[PDB]
RNA sequence: ACUAUGCUUAGCCAUAAACCUAAAUAAUUAAUUAACAAAACUAUUUGCCAGAGAACUACUAGCCAUAGCUUAAAACUCAAAGGAC
RNA sequence: UACUUAAAAUUUAAGGAGAGGGUAUCAAGCACAUUAAAAUAGCUUAAGACACCUUGCCUAGCCACACCCCCACGGGACUCAGCAGUG
C-alpha cells in the first residue's frame, strides 16, 4: 500500500477476541446432569468418561472427567475449567479433581 | 495448476442450484413477504418524519409511493 | 477593540461555495503530522465568512479575518482580502496579469492601462 | 441549429484563398472545388475556421484552450447529427459523450486561468458551464421518495409559521 | 427425426478460464537467478489481499432482474490448506 | 488575603489550531442554513455525516454518579456505591 493509502486506513482492524466455554473465567461451578461415554475420533481408540453439566451461567456443556475412575453422579456439584480434549471433538471443558463432589483419583 | 479448487466450487454451486430448485415455491412466498415488510418499514419511516416535525397529517397531496411492488 | 477568542485569527482558504446570501463557504487546509508515518498530510476545515459585497466566486483564494463577535452560529469570520481571483490572478512579484505560469502582459512592457 | 452553416457555393479550405486571386475561373471549376462536391469532413473544416475568427483573438493559433474548445464544439455537434440517424451506434455515442466530457475539462482549465477568455467563449459558443458538485448524491427509489417528503414537510411547516406570524401581527395591529 | 434457440426488429438481463491469469504511466539494463512461467527492477497514483473450509452461502440495500445479478458475514470444524518442483 | 481598591486560589459560561473506540451489510441525515426591507434555498456527509454498539480516562490526579424514574416540582418498587458486618 502507498503512504496515502496507509494514512487513510491506519492500523489494521483487529477482530474482537470472542470468549470460550468458560466465558473468559478461570473456573465455573456446575451441577452434573448425565454421565456418558464419548468415543475419540479416529485414529484413537478409547471409552472416554464425560458428563453433561449445567454451569452457573445457565448453559449446558460437555465436560471430560480426567483420571482413572470417577464417582460422579447426577445432581453432584463440580468445578469445571478450560482446556480442550484433543481427541474428543466438542469437549472444551474439564473437571477439577479434588473440588466439591468430585474427588482426587484414588491412587493405586 | 490443477482444477481441484474449482471442483469444490463446482460441487457447491451445483448442489446450491438444486436446493433452490427444490424449494423454489417456498422462496417465492418468503420474498413477497420480505418485500411487504420492506414496504411497511418504508411507510413507517416516512410517518415518523412528519409526525416529529409537528404535522398531524401527512403533507397535502402526498401518498407514499409503493416502490417494492410489481410496478414494472 | 478586543479580538476574537477563536484560534484562527487569520485563515487562508478557497471559496468552495457561494450560494448563501452575503456568506462565502471557504475550505482551509493545514498540515498535520501523521505520528506513525511521520509525514504531513492535509487536514481541511470549512469556514463561513461574511462576504458583504458578494464579491467572491467559487475557486478563488481568500483571506478571512476573525470577527470580534460571532455573526451567527457558523459565521465567525469576514472576508479581509481576495488573494487570488479565479482566472484573474495578478502576479505579486511583477504586478502583471497572468494566466497560469505565463504573463498575459509582458513585464517588460508598461501599458499603464 | 446554429446561426452559421457554410453555403454550398463556398470553396474548400485548401482553395478558399487561392481561387479569389485567380483572375477568371469557370463555373464548373468553382462547382468542383465548392462544398457541394466535397465530403462532410471538408464542410466541418470551414465551420471551425469561421468560429475561430469570431472568437479567438489569434486565429492563427490552434493550440490554445479556446481554440481546442472550438475544435470540440464542432465535433460534438457533428456527433449529435450522426446520432440522430444512427440511433443505435454505441461507438459514436461514446465519442459524443467523451467529447462533451473533454470540453468540460478544458472549460474548467480555461476558467481557472483566463476568466475573460472563458466568458467570451461560453457566450459565443453557446455552451453553459456548470461547476462540479462538491458531493456526489446517490439516487434510488427509496431515497428520492423520502427526500421528496422531507422537502414537502419542511415547506408545510414554514407555510404554517408565516400564517401564524401574519395572524399574530394582525391582532397586535388591531389592539394598537 | 424434430422443437426451444442461434437470424431480423425493439426492450430487457449484466454474467464468463470477460485470463495475454501480469493496473496505468515514465524510466533503467548495471549495482540482478526461491522454483516455474513471459529476464530483472525503480518511482508515481488508485484498487485489492491478510490460514483453510463453512461461502459464487445466510442476512441487509440497490436493480425492468421473481429458481436472478452486484454487495457479503458469523457460529462451527481443522492443523493445516496452498504454490512450484 | 489585602485595599477602599488588587494579588491569588477555585469555578462557571461561550468557544476551537490539532488530537480522540468499534460497525459502511449504519449511506444518506431531514431543518440539521444564511440574510435581517424579513427574504434566499440552503446546512452536514465516503477527508465517514446520521444511526447503532462498547468502554470511565487525562492518572501528583481528573470526570460522572449518590435507592429508582437521564433531571427530581412530582411519583415510586423508599436509600451502607461512609466504616464494620449480614443475606
Ligand atoms: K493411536
Ligand atoms: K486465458
Ligand atoms: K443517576
Ligand atoms: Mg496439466
Ligand atoms: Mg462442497
Ligand atoms: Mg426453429
Ligand atoms: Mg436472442
Ligand atoms: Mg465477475
Ligand atoms: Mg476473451
Ligand atoms: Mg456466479
Ligand atoms: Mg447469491
Ligand atoms: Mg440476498
Ligand atoms: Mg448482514
Ligand atoms: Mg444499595
Ligand atoms: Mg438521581
Ligand atoms: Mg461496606
Ligand atoms: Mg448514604
Amino acid at each position: 500500500a502507498t503512504l496515502n493509502q496507509m494514512h487513510r486506513l491506519g492500523p489494521r482492524k483487529e477482530p474482537p477476541k470472542r470468549l470460550g466455554p468458560t466465558e473468559g473465567r478461570p473456573q465455573l461451578k456446575g451441577v452434573v446432569l448425565r454421565t456418558f461415554i464419548r468415543k475419540p475420533k479416529k485414529p484413537n481408540s478409547a471409552n472416554r468418561k464425560c458428563c453433561r453439566v449445567r454451569l452457573s451461567t445457565g448453559k449446558e456443556a460437555v465436560c471430560f472427567i480426567p483420571g482413572e475412575g470417577h464417582t460422579l453422579q447426577e445432581h453432584h456439584v463440580v468445578l469445571v475449567e478450560g482446556g480442550r480434549t484433543q481427541d474428543l471433538p466438542g469437549v472444551k471443558l474439564k473437571v477439577v479433581r479434588g473440588k466439591y463432589d468430585c474427588g482426587h483419583v484414588q491412587k493405586k | 495448476k490443477n482444477v481441484l479448487k474449482i471442483r469444490r466450487r463446482k460441487m457447491n454451486h451445483h448442489k446450491y442450484r438444486k436446493l433452490v430448485k427444490r424449494t423454489r415455491f417456498l422462496r417465492r412466498k418468503v420474498r413477497e413477504g420480505r418485500l411487504k415488510k420492506k414496504q411497511i418499514k418504508f411507510e413507517k419511516d416516512l410517518k415518523r418524519i412528519w409526525l416529529k416535525a409537528g404535522l398531524k397529517e401527512a403533507p397535502e397531496n402526498w401518498q407514499t409511493p409503493k416502490i417494492y411492488l410489481k410496478n414494472k | 477593540i478586543v479580538r476574537s477568542s477563536v484560534h484562527a485569527k487569520w485563515v487562508v482558504g478557497k471559496v468552495i461555495g457561494t450560494a448563501m446570501i452575503k456568506t462565502a463557504k471557504v475550505r482551509a487546509t493545514r498540515l498535520v503530522l501523521d505520528p506513525y508515518l511521520l509525514k504531513y498530510f492535509n487536514k481541511r476545515k470549512t469556514y463561513f465568512a461574511h462576504d458583504a459585497l458578494q464579491q467572491c466566486s467559487v475557486g478563488d483564494i481568500v483571506l478571512l479575518r476573525a470577527l470580534p463577535v460571532p455573526r451567527s452560529k457558523h459565521v465567525k469570520h469576514e472576508l479581509a482580502e481576495i488573494i487570488f481571483k479565479v482566472g484573474r490572478v495578478i502576479d505579486p512579484v511583477t504586478g502583471k496579469p497572468c494566466a497560469g505560469t505565463a504573463y498575459l502582459e509582458s513585464p517588460l512592457s508598461e501599458p499603464r492601462e | 441549429k446554429q446561426d452559421d452553416e457554410p453555403p454550398s457555393s463556398a470553396f474548400i479550405k485548401e482553395y478558399k484563398d487561392i481561387i479569389p486571386n485567380i483572375e477568371k475561373v469557370d463555373d464548373v471549376v468553382k462547382r468542383i472545388l465548392s462544398l457541394e462536391m466535397a465530403s462532410r469532413k471538408e464542410k466541418l473544416k470551414i465551420k471551425q475556421e469561421q468560429l475561430m475568427n469570431k472568437i479567438v483573438e489569434n486565429p492563427e493559433d490552434s493550440r490554445t484552450l479556446e481554440a481546442q474548445i472550438i475544435a470540440l464544439t464542432v465535433r460534438i455537434r457533428n456527433y449529435e447529427e450522426h446520432m440522430q440517424k444512427h440511433r443505435k451506434d454505441k461507438a459514436h455515442k461514446r465519442h459524443l459523450l467523451m467529447s462533451i466530457d473533454r470540453r468540460k475539462k478544458l472549460l474548467k482549465i480555461l476558467r481557472q486561468t483566463n476568466y475573460d477568455v472563458f466568458e467570451k467563449t461560453c457566450k459565443e459558443l453557446g455552451v453553459e458551464y456548470t461547476l462540479p458538485p462538491l458531493h456526489f448524491q446517490k439516487v434510488h427509489r427509496r431515497f428520492l421518495a423520502k427526500k421528496a417528503l422531507c422537502i414537502r414537510v419542511y415547506q408545510e411547516v414554514q407555510k404554517l409559521k408565516k400564517q401564524k406570524r401574519a395572524l399574530k401581527a394582525a391582532a397586535a395591529a388591531a389592539k394598537k
